[PDB]
């Protein structure tokens, strides 16, 4: 038997989907600055962040 | 951008002043930030 050990490399997983879905957490955010008057901006932010 | 407008909304029906610095300055900052960027960019990198 020869038996090797792979260590799978993070950087393109981080670059990929770790920090697209981070910022888009980051951006889900946003939704608190905003006034609670306004009904359809918080409403868009939150559906284009579950979508995304 | 996103945090610009979210920072104007923050400062509107407060301090209308401040927000509406702020927005005439980024009109100018973004669009020269993103010309010199392209300009480095393209720079650094048609050269090698
Ligand atoms: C990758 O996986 C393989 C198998 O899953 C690993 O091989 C295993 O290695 C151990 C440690 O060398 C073996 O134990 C041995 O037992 C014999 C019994 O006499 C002893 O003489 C040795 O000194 C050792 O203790 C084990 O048998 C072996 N697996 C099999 C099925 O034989 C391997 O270590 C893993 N890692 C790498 C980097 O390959």
């Amino acid at each position: 038997s020869l038996s090797f050990k792979l260590k799978r490399n993070i950087g393109y997983f981080i670059l990929q989907t770790y920090m697209p879905s981070i910022l888009i957490t980051i951006l889900s955010w946003v939704s608190f600055w905003i006034n609670y008057d306004a009904s359809a901006a918080r409403v868009a932010l939150g559906i284009t962040t579950v979508l995304t | 951008a996103l945090i610009e407008f979210a920072t104007v909304n923050y400062f509107t029906k407060s301090q209308p002043a401040r927000a509406a610095k702020i927005d005439r300055l980024s009109r100018i900052a973004f669009p020269l930030l993103f010309g010199i960027f392209n300009l480095v960019y393209w720079a650094t990198y048609l050269n090698r």
